[PDB]
């Protein structure tokens, strides 16, 4: 949208199935919930303080 | 594949051309969380 780029699947859960097989013991850790996934297009992360 | 059980298996279709061929086709399936298969 214009120079947006708004994120609209998620592979949340292709992650988590491997998380899962430890039962929800892990799929309702904190660790769990920091599942990361890749970046929309070309472009950079950077932190601007 | 990424820690979940698959099953992966080759069908044969028999098919008239007279003359008779087949088809080969490649199948893929999985188990859900729930136990049960997609």
């Amino acid at each position: 949208w214009q120079s947006y780029r708004t994120r609209l699947n998620t592979l949340f859960a292709r992650q988590l199935v491997a998380r899962a097989t430890t039962g929800i013991d892990t799929i309702l850790s904190m660790e769990t919930q920091n599942i990361q996934e890749p970046q929309l297009g070309k472009g950079f992360y950077a932190t601007f303080v | 594949y990424k820690s979940r059980l698959y099953l992966l298996w080759l069908e044969q279709k028999e098919i008239t051309k007279t003359e008779t061929d087949y088809r080969y086709e490649l199948k893929l399936a999985h188990i859900r969380y729930d136990g049960t298969w997609n």
